[PDB]
Protein backbone atom coordinates (compact mmCIF):
# COMPACT_ATOMS: atom_id res chain seq x y z
CA UNK A 1 0.00 0.00 0.00
CA UNK A 2 1.16 3.51 -0.79
CA UNK A 3 2.03 5.19 2.51
CA UNK A 4 2.17 8.98 2.25
CA UNK A 5 -0.08 9.00 5.32
CA UNK A 6 3.07 9.15 7.45
CA UNK A 7 4.06 12.51 5.99
CA UNK A 8 0.58 14.01 6.23
CA UNK A 9 0.01 12.82 9.79
CA UNK A 10 3.38 13.95 11.12
CA UNK A 11 3.14 17.29 9.34
CA UNK A 12 -0.36 18.11 10.56
CA UNK A 13 0.21 16.94 14.12
CA UNK A 14 3.48 18.77 14.65
CA UNK A 15 2.30 21.89 12.81
CA UNK A 16 -0.64 22.17 15.19
CA UNK A 17 1.73 21.38 18.07
CA UNK A 18 3.97 24.29 17.10
CA UNK A 19 1.02 26.66 16.75
CA UNK A 20 -0.25 25.64 20.18
CA UNK A 21 3.19 26.09 21.75
CA UNK A 22 3.39 29.58 20.26
CA UNK A 23 -0.07 30.39 21.60
CA UNK A 24 0.71 29.11 25.09
CA UNK A 25 4.28 30.15 25.88
CA UNK A 26 4.14 33.56 24.18
CA UNK A 27 0.48 34.28 24.82
CA UNK A 28 -0.93 37.49 26.28
CA UNK A 29 -2.76 36.91 29.57
CA UNK A 30 -4.52 39.94 31.00
CA UNK A 31 -4.28 43.59 30.00
CA UNK A 32 -2.75 46.68 31.53
CA UNK A 33 -1.18 46.40 34.97
CA UNK A 34 -2.86 42.99 35.33
CA UNK A 35 -0.91 41.59 32.36
CA UNK A 36 0.95 38.38 33.19
CA UNK A 37 3.22 35.94 31.38
CA UNK A 38 3.43 32.16 31.17
CA UNK A 39 6.29 31.11 33.47
CA UNK A 40 5.15 27.53 34.20
CA UNK A 41 7.32 25.66 31.72
CA UNK A 42 7.84 22.77 34.14
CA UNK A 43 4.11 22.07 34.38
CA UNK A 44 3.73 22.23 30.60
CA UNK A 45 6.53 19.71 30.11
CA UNK A 46 5.05 17.53 32.86
CA UNK A 47 1.67 17.39 31.13
CA UNK A 48 3.32 16.70 27.78
CA UNK A 49 5.34 13.84 29.27
CA UNK A 50 2.28 12.35 30.95
CA UNK A 51 0.31 12.32 27.70
CA UNK A 52 3.26 10.94 25.74
CA UNK A 53 3.71 8.13 28.27
CA UNK A 54 0.02 7.23 28.14
CA UNK A 55 0.01 7.08 24.35
CA UNK A 56 3.24 5.06 24.25
CA UNK A 57 1.81 2.57 26.74
CA UNK A 58 -1.33 2.20 24.63
CA UNK A 59 0.73 1.62 21.49
CA UNK A 60 2.98 -0.94 23.19
CA UNK A 61 0.12 -2.88 24.75
CA UNK A 62 -1.75 -2.99 21.41
CA UNK A 63 1.02 -3.00 18.78
CA UNK A 64 4.15 -5.18 18.85
CA UNK A 65 3.56 -6.68 22.29
CA UNK A 66 5.89 -9.66 21.75
CA UNK A 67 9.13 -7.71 22.22
CA UNK A 68 11.19 -7.84 25.41
CA UNK A 69 12.97 -4.70 26.61
CA UNK A 70 16.62 -5.44 27.39
CA UNK A 71 17.57 -1.88 28.39
CA UNK A 72 18.54 -1.23 31.99
CA UNK A 73 16.34 1.09 34.03
CA UNK A 74 19.23 3.31 35.10
CA UNK A 75 20.04 3.97 31.44
CA UNK A 76 16.46 5.13 30.94
CA UNK A 77 16.71 7.42 33.96
CA UNK A 78 20.02 8.91 32.82
CA UNK A 79 18.73 9.59 29.31
CA UNK A 80 15.47 10.98 30.68
CA UNK A 81 17.32 13.52 32.81
CA UNK A 82 18.92 15.07 29.73
CA UNK A 83 15.76 14.75 27.62
CA UNK A 84 13.59 16.48 30.23
CA UNK A 85 16.23 19.15 30.81
CA UNK A 86 16.48 19.91 27.11
CA UNK A 87 12.72 20.17 26.69
CA UNK A 88 12.29 22.32 29.81
CA UNK A 89 15.11 24.67 28.83
CA UNK A 90 13.78 25.05 25.29
CA UNK A 91 10.27 25.78 26.59
CA UNK A 92 11.57 28.29 29.14
CA UNK A 93 13.70 30.07 26.54
CA UNK A 94 10.50 31.25 24.87
CA UNK A 95 10.05 33.60 27.83
CA UNK A 96 12.81 35.76 26.29
CA UNK A 97 13.19 35.01 22.56
CA UNK A 98 10.73 34.90 19.69
CA UNK A 99 9.33 31.54 18.67
CA UNK A 100 11.01 31.45 15.22
CA UNK A 101 14.34 32.01 16.97
CA UNK A 102 13.63 29.12 19.33
CA UNK A 103 12.65 26.80 16.48
CA UNK A 104 15.71 27.71 14.43
CA UNK A 105 18.02 27.24 17.41
CA UNK A 106 16.50 23.91 18.41
CA UNK A 107 16.76 22.73 14.79
CA UNK A 108 20.59 22.79 14.96
CA UNK A 109 21.07 19.44 16.70
CA UNK A 110 23.76 18.25 14.23
CA UNK A 111 26.27 20.82 15.49
CA UNK A 112 26.24 19.63 19.13
CA UNK A 113 25.88 15.97 18.16
CA UNK A 114 28.97 16.16 15.95
CA UNK A 115 30.87 18.11 18.60
CA UNK A 116 30.07 15.51 21.25
CA UNK A 117 31.01 12.68 18.90
CA UNK A 118 34.34 14.27 18.02
CA UNK A 119 35.29 15.30 21.56
CA UNK A 120 33.83 12.40 23.56
CA UNK A 121 33.45 9.46 21.17
CA UNK A 122 36.50 10.53 19.12
CA UNK A 123 34.58 9.65 15.97
CA UNK A 124 35.44 10.76 12.43
CA UNK A 125 33.14 12.10 9.73
CA UNK A 126 33.49 12.68 5.98
CA UNK A 127 34.30 16.08 4.54
CA UNK A 128 30.63 16.45 3.56
CA UNK A 129 29.50 16.51 7.19
CA UNK A 130 31.93 19.31 8.07
CA UNK A 131 30.89 21.33 5.03
CA UNK A 132 27.21 20.79 5.84
CA UNK A 133 27.81 21.91 9.43
CA UNK A 134 29.66 24.90 8.01
CA UNK A 135 26.51 25.91 6.13
CA UNK A 136 24.41 25.63 9.29
CA UNK A 137 26.85 27.78 11.26
CA UNK A 138 26.92 30.39 8.50
CA UNK A 139 23.13 30.52 8.39
CA UNK A 140 22.77 30.79 12.16
CA UNK A 141 25.38 33.55 12.30
CA UNK A 142 23.59 35.43 9.53
CA UNK A 143 20.27 35.05 11.36
CA UNK A 144 21.13 35.33 15.06
CA UNK A 145 23.50 38.28 14.53
CA UNK A 146 23.36 41.60 12.71
CA UNK A 147 25.93 44.36 12.14
CA UNK A 148 24.10 46.58 14.65
CA UNK A 149 24.62 40.65 22.49
CA UNK A 150 23.69 37.30 24.04
CA UNK A 151 21.02 37.41 26.73
CA UNK A 152 19.36 34.79 28.87
CA UNK A 153 17.36 33.40 25.95
CA UNK A 154 20.42 32.53 23.88
CA UNK A 155 22.09 30.92 26.90
CA UNK A 156 18.97 28.83 27.51
CA UNK A 157 18.90 27.80 23.85
CA UNK A 158 22.57 26.80 23.99
CA UNK A 159 21.96 24.75 27.13
CA UNK A 160 18.97 23.06 25.49
CA UNK A 161 21.06 22.24 22.41
CA UNK A 162 23.82 20.76 24.56
CA UNK A 163 21.32 18.64 26.48
CA UNK A 164 19.75 17.52 23.20
CA UNK A 165 23.16 16.44 21.96
CA UNK A 166 23.78 14.50 25.16
CA UNK A 167 20.35 12.87 24.85
CA UNK A 168 21.07 11.87 21.27
CA UNK A 169 24.42 10.39 22.25
CA UNK A 170 22.85 8.38 25.07
CA UNK A 171 19.99 7.18 22.89
CA UNK A 172 22.37 6.04 20.16
CA UNK A 173 24.58 4.26 22.68
CA UNK A 174 21.76 2.34 24.32
CA UNK A 175 20.05 1.58 21.00
CA UNK A 176 23.29 0.11 19.68
CA UNK A 177 24.14 -1.87 22.81
CA UNK A 178 20.64 -2.95 23.90
CA UNK A 179 18.44 -2.93 20.75
CA UNK A 180 16.02 -0.51 22.38
CA UNK A 181 12.70 -0.20 20.59
CA UNK A 182 11.20 3.17 19.79
CA UNK A 183 8.02 2.48 21.76
CA UNK A 184 9.92 1.36 24.85
CA UNK A 185 12.17 4.39 24.43
CA UNK A 186 9.17 6.72 24.45
CA UNK A 187 7.34 4.99 27.29
CA UNK A 188 10.25 4.73 29.71
CA UNK A 189 11.74 8.14 28.92
CA UNK A 190 8.40 9.85 29.42
CA UNK A 191 7.67 7.90 32.61
CA UNK A 192 10.97 8.89 34.19
CA UNK A 193 10.57 12.48 32.99
CA UNK A 194 7.08 12.78 34.46
CA UNK A 195 8.24 11.29 37.76
CA UNK A 196 11.13 13.74 38.04
CA UNK A 197 9.00 16.70 36.96
CA UNK A 198 6.24 15.83 39.40
CA UNK A 199 8.78 15.70 42.21
CA UNK A 200 10.32 18.98 41.11
CA UNK A 201 7.09 20.95 40.77
CA UNK A 202 5.66 19.54 44.00
CA UNK A 203 8.77 20.41 46.01
CA UNK A 204 9.16 23.78 44.26
CA UNK A 205 5.62 24.95 45.01
CA UNK A 206 5.01 25.84 41.36
CA UNK A 207 1.98 23.55 41.13
CA UNK A 208 -0.18 25.80 43.31
CA UNK A 209 0.87 28.92 41.42
CA UNK A 210 0.01 27.22 38.13
CA UNK A 211 -3.38 26.16 39.48
CA UNK A 212 -4.18 29.71 40.56
CA UNK A 213 -3.01 31.06 37.20
CA UNK A 214 -5.19 28.57 35.34
CA UNK A 215 -8.15 29.56 37.51
CA UNK A 216 -7.55 33.17 36.49
CA UNK A 217 -7.40 32.20 32.78
CA UNK A 218 -9.20 28.86 32.36
CA UNK A 219 -8.76 28.91 28.57
CA UNK A 220 -5.16 27.74 28.98
CA UNK A 221 -6.22 24.29 30.19
CA UNK A 222 -7.71 23.37 26.81
CA UNK A 223 -4.64 24.68 25.00
CA UNK A 224 -2.31 22.64 27.20
CA UNK A 225 -4.39 19.49 26.75
CA UNK A 226 -4.43 19.92 22.97
CA UNK A 227 -0.69 20.62 23.02
CA UNK A 228 -0.05 17.34 24.82
CA UNK A 229 -2.39 15.39 22.55
CA UNK A 230 -0.75 16.79 19.42
CA UNK A 231 2.69 15.96 20.77
CA UNK A 232 1.63 12.38 21.50
CA UNK A 233 -0.01 11.89 18.10
CA UNK A 234 3.04 13.28 16.35
CA UNK A 235 5.21 10.92 18.38
CA UNK A 236 3.08 7.94 17.35
CA UNK A 237 3.19 8.94 13.69
CA UNK A 238 6.96 9.40 13.92
CA UNK A 239 7.25 5.87 15.30
CA UNK A 240 5.10 4.54 12.47
CA UNK A 241 7.15 6.44 9.88
CA UNK A 242 10.46 5.13 11.19
CA UNK A 243 9.00 1.61 11.24
CA UNK A 244 7.80 1.85 7.64
CA UNK A 245 10.52 4.09 6.16
CA UNK A 246 13.47 4.25 8.57
CA UNK A 247 15.06 7.29 10.20
CA UNK A 248 16.13 9.19 7.07
CA UNK A 249 12.55 9.77 5.90
CA UNK A 250 11.55 10.83 9.41
CA UNK A 251 14.41 13.33 9.53
CA UNK A 252 13.46 14.81 6.16
CA UNK A 253 9.80 15.08 7.14
CA UNK A 254 10.65 16.73 10.46
CA UNK A 255 12.99 19.20 8.73
CA UNK A 256 10.37 20.30 6.21
CA UNK A 257 7.81 20.49 9.02
CA UNK A 258 10.11 22.77 11.01
CA UNK A 259 10.63 25.05 8.02
CA UNK A 260 6.89 25.32 7.46
CA UNK A 261 6.34 25.93 11.18
CA UNK A 262 8.77 28.86 11.07
CA UNK A 263 7.03 30.23 7.98
CA UNK A 264 3.58 29.91 9.56
CA UNK A 265 4.76 31.50 12.80
CA UNK A 266 6.14 34.48 10.88
CA UNK A 267 3.03 34.86 8.72
CA UNK A 268 0.31 34.39 11.34
CA UNK A 269 1.69 35.88 14.56
CA UNK A 270 3.33 38.87 12.84
CA UNK A 271 6.80 38.06 14.13
CA UNK A 272 9.17 40.63 12.57
CA UNK A 273 11.95 39.17 10.43
CA UNK A 274 14.34 41.00 8.14
CA UNK A 275 14.96 39.74 4.59
CA UNK A 276 18.57 39.02 5.53
CA UNK A 277 17.35 36.77 8.35
CA UNK A 278 15.38 34.79 5.76
CA UNK A 279 18.63 33.91 3.99
CA UNK A 280 19.96 32.60 7.28
CA UNK A 281 17.05 30.25 7.90
CA UNK A 282 16.96 28.98 4.31
CA UNK A 283 20.71 28.31 4.47
CA UNK A 284 20.32 26.49 7.78
CA UNK A 285 17.57 24.27 6.39
CA UNK A 286 19.45 23.60 3.15
CA UNK A 287 22.49 22.55 5.17
CA UNK A 288 20.34 20.34 7.38
CA UNK A 289 18.82 18.65 4.35
CA UNK A 290 22.20 18.11 2.70
CA UNK A 291 23.57 16.64 5.92
CA UNK A 292 20.59 14.29 6.05
CA UNK A 293 21.27 13.25 2.45
CA UNK A 294 25.01 12.69 3.04
CA UNK A 295 24.64 10.93 6.40
CA UNK B 1 13.92 -17.89 11.64
CA UNK B 2 17.52 -16.96 10.86
CA UNK B 3 19.77 -19.82 9.75
CA UNK B 4 23.51 -19.70 10.46
CA UNK B 5 25.80 -21.67 8.15
CA UNK B 6 29.46 -22.45 8.86
CA UNK B 7 31.27 -23.42 5.68
CA UNK B 8 34.34 -25.41 6.88
CA UNK B 9 32.89 -28.42 8.67
CA UNK B 10 36.36 -29.55 9.76
CA UNK B 11 39.80 -27.93 9.54
CA UNK B 12 43.22 -29.55 9.75
CA UNK B 13 45.81 -27.06 11.00
CA UNK B 14 49.44 -27.09 12.08
CA UNK B 15 50.47 -25.42 15.32
CA UNK B 16 51.40 -21.78 14.81
CA UNK B 17 49.26 -21.33 11.70
CA UNK B 18 46.46 -18.79 11.33
CA UNK B 19 42.96 -20.22 10.89
CA UNK B 20 39.84 -18.34 9.81
CA UNK B 21 36.39 -19.84 10.45
CA UNK B 22 33.51 -18.41 8.44
CA UNK B 23 29.86 -18.07 9.46
CA UNK B 24 27.12 -16.85 7.11
CA UNK B 25 23.62 -15.76 8.10
CA UNK B 26 20.41 -16.06 6.09
CA UNK B 27 19.44 -12.48 6.99
CA UNK B 28 21.16 -9.24 7.87
CA UNK B 29 21.99 -9.28 11.58
CA UNK B 30 23.08 -5.64 11.92
CA UNK B 31 21.11 -3.21 14.07
CA UNK B 32 22.07 0.47 14.28
CA UNK B 33 25.66 -0.29 13.36
CA UNK B 34 26.03 -3.27 15.72
CA UNK B 35 26.41 -6.84 14.47
CA UNK B 36 24.54 -9.11 16.89
CA UNK B 37 26.79 -12.16 16.66
CA UNK B 38 28.53 -14.34 19.24
CA UNK B 39 31.18 -17.05 19.10
CA UNK B 40 31.53 -20.04 21.41
CA UNK B 41 34.13 -22.75 21.97
CA UNK B 42 33.25 -26.27 23.12
CA UNK B 43 35.77 -28.93 24.07
CA UNK B 44 34.57 -32.55 23.84
CA UNK B 45 32.23 -33.31 26.72
CA UNK B 46 32.26 -29.76 28.11
CA UNK B 47 29.73 -26.94 27.88
CA UNK B 48 30.45 -24.23 25.31
CA UNK B 49 32.76 -21.42 26.39
CA UNK B 50 31.73 -17.86 25.59
CA UNK B 51 34.33 -16.00 23.51
CA UNK B 52 33.02 -12.97 21.59
CA UNK B 53 30.09 -10.59 21.98
CA UNK B 54 29.24 -8.64 18.88
CA UNK B 55 31.16 -9.24 15.70
CA UNK B 56 34.53 -8.07 17.02
CA UNK B 57 34.62 -7.47 20.78
CA UNK B 58 36.49 -10.09 22.82
CA UNK B 59 35.26 -11.25 26.21
CA UNK B 60 37.53 -10.26 29.07
CA UNK B 61 39.99 -12.99 29.96
CA UNK B 62 40.00 -14.58 26.50
CA UNK B 63 43.51 -14.71 24.98
CA UNK B 64 44.53 -12.03 22.50
CA UNK B 65 44.89 -14.75 19.85
CA UNK B 66 41.17 -14.76 19.09
CA UNK B 67 39.75 -11.95 16.97
CA UNK B 68 36.42 -11.58 15.19
CA UNK B 69 35.51 -9.62 12.08
CA UNK B 70 32.87 -9.24 9.39
CA UNK B 71 29.60 -7.37 9.06
CA UNK B 72 26.18 -7.76 7.51
CA UNK B 73 25.53 -11.43 6.78
CA UNK B 74 29.12 -12.73 6.58
CA UNK B 75 31.34 -13.11 9.64
CA UNK B 76 34.60 -14.85 10.46
CA UNK B 77 36.66 -15.82 13.50
CA UNK B 78 40.46 -15.69 13.28
CA UNK B 79 43.10 -17.25 15.53
CA UNK B 80 46.51 -16.03 14.38
CA UNK B 81 48.73 -18.34 16.48
CA UNK B 82 46.99 -21.67 17.17
CA UNK B 83 48.08 -23.77 20.15
CA UNK B 84 46.99 -27.18 21.36
CA UNK B 85 44.82 -25.41 23.95
CA UNK B 86 42.37 -24.00 21.39
CA UNK B 87 41.62 -27.12 19.32
CA UNK B 88 37.87 -27.55 19.75
CA UNK B 89 34.47 -26.95 18.15
CA UNK B 90 33.45 -23.36 17.43
CA UNK B 91 29.83 -22.19 17.22
CA UNK B 92 28.40 -18.92 15.91
CA UNK B 93 24.98 -17.76 17.08
CA UNK B 94 23.02 -14.66 16.13
CA UNK B 95 20.78 -12.66 18.43
CA UNK B 96 18.87 -10.49 15.96
CA UNK B 97 15.52 -12.29 16.30
CA UNK B 98 13.84 -13.87 19.31
CA UNK B 99 14.59 -17.49 18.31
CA UNK B 100 18.34 -17.61 18.91
CA UNK B 101 20.07 -20.02 16.55
CA UNK B 102 23.54 -21.58 16.54
CA UNK B 103 25.73 -22.64 13.66
CA UNK B 104 26.35 -26.26 12.80
CA UNK B 105 29.82 -25.95 14.34
CA UNK B 106 33.38 -26.07 13.00
CA UNK B 107 35.94 -28.57 14.31
CA UNK B 108 39.69 -27.94 14.41
CA UNK B 109 42.25 -30.73 14.50
CA UNK B 110 46.01 -31.06 14.27
CA UNK B 111 47.21 -32.41 10.93
CA UNK B 112 49.34 -35.53 11.13
CA UNK B 113 47.55 -36.71 14.27
CA UNK B 114 29.82 -12.60 44.12
CA UNK B 115 30.13 -13.08 40.36
CA UNK B 116 30.96 -16.77 40.51
CA UNK B 117 27.90 -18.95 39.90
CA UNK B 118 27.49 -22.73 40.08
CA UNK B 119 24.76 -24.06 37.80
CA UNK B 120 23.72 -27.69 38.31
CA UNK B 121 21.09 -29.54 36.30
CA UNK B 122 19.14 -32.55 37.52
CA UNK B 123 16.34 -34.75 36.28
CA UNK B 124 15.46 -38.23 35.05
CA UNK B 125 17.86 -39.81 32.61
CA UNK B 126 15.73 -42.43 30.85
CA UNK B 127 12.12 -41.61 29.93
CA UNK B 128 9.42 -43.21 27.82
CA UNK B 129 7.76 -41.44 24.87
CA UNK B 130 4.78 -39.17 25.57
CA UNK B 131 5.61 -38.89 29.29
CA UNK B 132 5.79 -35.63 31.22
CA UNK B 133 9.27 -34.54 32.30
CA UNK B 134 10.65 -31.75 34.48
CA UNK B 135 14.27 -30.57 34.67
CA UNK B 136 15.66 -28.66 37.66
CA UNK B 137 18.65 -26.31 37.60
CA UNK B 138 20.03 -25.34 41.01
CA UNK B 139 22.01 -22.10 41.33
CA UNK B 140 24.48 -21.55 44.17
CA UNK B 141 26.66 -18.55 44.91
CA UNK B 142 24.21 -16.15 43.26
CA UNK B 143 20.55 -15.17 43.47
CA UNK B 144 18.35 -15.75 40.44
CA UNK B 145 16.29 -12.70 41.46
CA UNK B 146 19.33 -10.39 41.34
CA UNK B 147 20.20 -10.01 37.64
CA UNK B 148 21.03 -11.79 34.38
CA UNK B 149 18.99 -14.12 32.17
CA UNK B 150 18.59 -17.80 33.10
CA UNK B 151 18.21 -19.91 29.96
CA UNK B 152 17.68 -23.55 29.03
CA UNK B 153 19.65 -24.89 26.07
CA UNK B 154 19.92 -28.39 24.63
CA UNK B 155 22.45 -29.98 22.29
CA UNK B 156 21.21 -32.84 20.14
CA UNK B 157 23.49 -35.67 19.04
CA UNK B 158 25.63 -34.26 16.27
CA UNK B 159 26.43 -31.09 18.24
CA UNK B 160 23.41 -29.11 16.97
CA UNK B 161 22.74 -26.53 19.67
CA UNK B 162 19.23 -25.17 20.19
CA UNK B 163 18.09 -22.38 22.49
CA UNK B 164 14.85 -23.21 24.27
CA UNK B 165 13.73 -20.48 26.69
CA UNK B 166 14.80 -18.22 29.54
CA UNK B 167 13.34 -16.52 32.59
CA UNK B 168 14.72 -13.13 33.55
CA UNK B 169 15.31 -11.95 37.10
CA UNK B 170 12.26 -9.71 36.71
CA UNK B 171 10.17 -12.83 36.12
CA UNK B 172 9.59 -12.05 32.45
CA UNK B 173 10.13 -15.14 30.31
CA UNK B 174 10.66 -15.76 26.61
CA UNK B 175 10.15 -18.98 24.67
CA UNK B 176 11.34 -20.50 21.44
CA UNK B 177 8.31 -20.17 19.12
CA UNK B 178 8.78 -23.72 17.83
CA UNK B 179 8.51 -25.05 21.40
CA UNK B 180 6.25 -22.52 23.14
CA UNK B 181 3.39 -25.01 22.82
CA UNK B 182 5.34 -27.86 24.47
CA UNK B 183 7.43 -26.41 27.33
CA UNK B 184 7.01 -24.06 30.28
CA UNK B 185 9.71 -22.42 32.40
CA UNK B 186 9.12 -21.54 36.06
CA UNK B 187 11.25 -20.57 39.04
CA UNK B 188 11.26 -20.97 42.82
CA UNK B 189 13.12 -18.04 44.36
CA UNK B 190 12.96 -19.53 47.86
CA UNK B 191 15.24 -22.44 46.93
CA UNK B 192 17.05 -20.46 44.21
CA UNK B 193 16.11 -22.85 41.40
CA UNK B 194 14.41 -22.56 38.02
CA UNK B 195 12.77 -25.55 36.34
CA UNK B 196 11.86 -26.56 32.80
CA UNK B 197 8.84 -28.75 32.09
CA UNK B 198 8.49 -30.86 28.95
CA UNK B 199 5.13 -32.51 28.30
CA UNK B 200 4.61 -35.28 25.74
CA UNK B 201 8.28 -35.85 24.99
CA UNK B 202 9.11 -37.69 21.76
CA UNK B 203 12.14 -39.64 20.61
CA UNK B 204 13.35 -36.45 18.91
CA UNK B 205 13.89 -34.85 22.35
CA UNK B 206 16.96 -36.97 23.12
CA UNK B 207 19.74 -34.48 23.85
CA UNK B 208 21.97 -32.96 26.52
CA UNK B 209 20.23 -30.14 28.38
CA UNK B 210 22.21 -27.18 29.75
CA UNK B 211 21.04 -24.41 32.06
CA UNK B 212 23.11 -21.29 31.41
CA UNK B 213 23.21 -17.78 32.83
CA UNK B 214 23.42 -14.91 30.36
CA UNK B 215 23.59 -11.14 30.14
CA UNK B 216 22.47 -8.92 27.27
CA UNK B 217 25.07 -6.70 25.62
CA UNK B 218 25.23 -6.51 21.82
CA UNK B 219 23.03 -9.59 22.01
CA UNK B 220 22.51 -12.36 24.53
CA UNK B 221 25.70 -14.02 25.76
CA UNK B 222 25.65 -17.36 27.60
CA UNK B 223 28.82 -16.78 29.59
CA UNK B 224 28.12 -19.29 32.39
CA UNK B 225 26.98 -22.86 31.72
CA UNK B 226 26.12 -25.86 33.82
CA UNK B 227 27.62 -29.27 33.22
CA UNK B 228 24.42 -30.41 31.53
CA UNK B 229 22.16 -33.41 32.01
CA UNK B 230 21.71 -36.23 29.50
CA UNK B 231 18.09 -37.04 28.65
CA UNK B 232 17.28 -40.22 26.72
CA UNK B 233 13.80 -40.98 25.40
CA UNK B 234 13.31 -44.62 24.44
CA UNK B 235 10.21 -46.71 23.80
CA UNK B 236 11.89 -49.71 25.45
CA UNK B 237 13.54 -49.46 28.86
CA UNK B 238 17.25 -49.60 28.05
CA UNK B 239 19.19 -52.13 30.13
CA UNK B 240 22.84 -53.20 30.05
CA UNK B 241 23.48 -50.17 27.84
C1 LIG C 1 20.61 19.42 34.30
C2 LIG C 1 19.20 19.79 34.75
C3 LIG C 1 18.21 19.92 33.61
C4 LIG C 1 17.89 21.36 33.25
C5 LIG C 1 16.89 22.01 34.19
C6 LIG C 1 16.38 23.35 33.67
C7 LIG C 1 17.43 24.45 33.69
C8 LIG C 1 16.91 25.75 34.28
C9 LIG C 1 15.84 26.42 33.42
C10 LIG C 1 14.80 27.17 34.25
C11 LIG C 1 15.36 28.41 34.93
C12 LIG C 1 14.67 29.69 34.49
C13 LIG C 1 15.59 30.90 34.65
C14 LIG C 1 14.87 32.16 35.02
O1 LIG C 1 13.80 32.21 35.59
O2 LIG C 1 15.55 33.24 34.64
C15 LIG C 1 16.68 33.66 35.40
C16 LIG C 1 17.91 33.43 34.54
O3 LIG C 1 18.43 32.11 34.63
C17 LIG C 1 19.72 31.92 34.91
O4 LIG C 1 20.14 31.65 36.01
C18 LIG C 1 20.57 32.11 33.69
C19 LIG C 1 19.95 31.56 32.42
C20 LIG C 1 19.50 30.11 32.56
C21 LIG C 1 20.57 29.16 33.11
C22 LIG C 1 21.74 28.97 32.15
C23 LIG C 1 22.91 29.90 32.43
C24 LIG C 1 24.20 29.48 31.73
C25 LIG C 1 24.80 28.19 32.27
C26 LIG C 1 24.71 27.03 31.27
C27 LIG C 1 25.76 27.11 30.17
C28 LIG C 1 25.34 26.39 28.89
C29 LIG C 1 26.43 25.49 28.32
C30 LIG C 1 16.50 35.07 35.91
O5 LIG C 1 15.90 35.87 34.92
P1 LIG C 1 15.17 37.26 35.39
O6 LIG C 1 15.56 37.60 36.80
O7 LIG C 1 15.33 38.30 34.32
O8 LIG C 1 13.64 36.69 35.33
C31 LIG C 1 13.39 35.30 35.45
C32 LIG C 1 11.90 35.10 35.60
N1 LIG C 1 11.17 36.30 35.24
N1 LIG D 1 13.81 7.73 14.68
C1 LIG D 1 13.45 8.92 15.21
N2 LIG D 1 13.62 10.07 14.53
C2 LIG D 1 13.27 11.27 15.03
N3 LIG D 1 12.73 11.42 16.25
C3 LIG D 1 12.50 10.35 17.06
C4 LIG D 1 12.86 9.02 16.57
N4 LIG D 1 12.53 8.15 17.54
C5 LIG D 1 12.01 8.87 18.57
N5 LIG D 1 11.99 10.18 18.27
C6 LIG D 1 11.49 11.25 19.18
O1 LIG D 1 10.65 12.18 18.48
C7 LIG D 1 10.86 13.50 18.98
C8 LIG D 1 10.85 14.52 17.84
O2 LIG D 1 11.85 14.16 16.91
P1 LIG D 1 12.58 15.29 16.02
O3 LIG D 1 13.41 16.15 16.95
O4 LIG D 1 11.56 15.93 15.12
O5 LIG D 1 13.58 14.40 15.13
P2 LIG D 1 14.72 15.10 14.25
O6 LIG D 1 15.58 15.80 15.27
O7 LIG D 1 15.39 13.94 13.56
O8 LIG D 1 13.96 16.02 13.33
C9 LIG D 1 12.21 13.51 19.68
O9 LIG D 1 12.08 14.07 20.99
C10 LIG D 1 12.64 12.06 19.75
O10 LIG D 1 12.92 11.66 21.09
Amino acid sequence: LRLPLCFLGVFVCYFYYGILQEKITRGKYGEGAKQETFTFALTLVFIQCVINAVFAKILIQFFDTARVDHTRSWLYAACSISYLGAMVSSNSALQFVNYPTQVLGKSCKPIPVMLLGVTLLKKKYPLAKYLCVLLIVAGVALFMYKPKTVGYGELLLLLSLTLDGLTGVSQDHMRAHYQTGSNHMMLNINLWSTLLLGMGILFTGELWEFLSFAERYPAIIYNILLFGLTSALGQSFIFMTVVYFGPLTCSIITTTRKFFTILASVILFANPISPMQWVGTVLVFLGLGLDAKFG
Amino acid sequence: DIVMTQSPASLTVSLGQSVTISCRASENVEYYGTSLMQWYQQKPGQPPKFLIYGASNIESGVPARFSGSGSGTDFSLNIHPVEEDDIAMYFCQQSRKVPYTFGSGTKLEIKGSSGEVQLQESGPGLVKPSQSLSLTCSVTGYSITSDYYWNWIRQFPGNKLEWMAYIRYDGTSDYNPSLKNRISITRDTSKNQFFLKLNSVATEDTATYYCARAYYYDGINFDYWGQGTTLTVSSENLYFQ
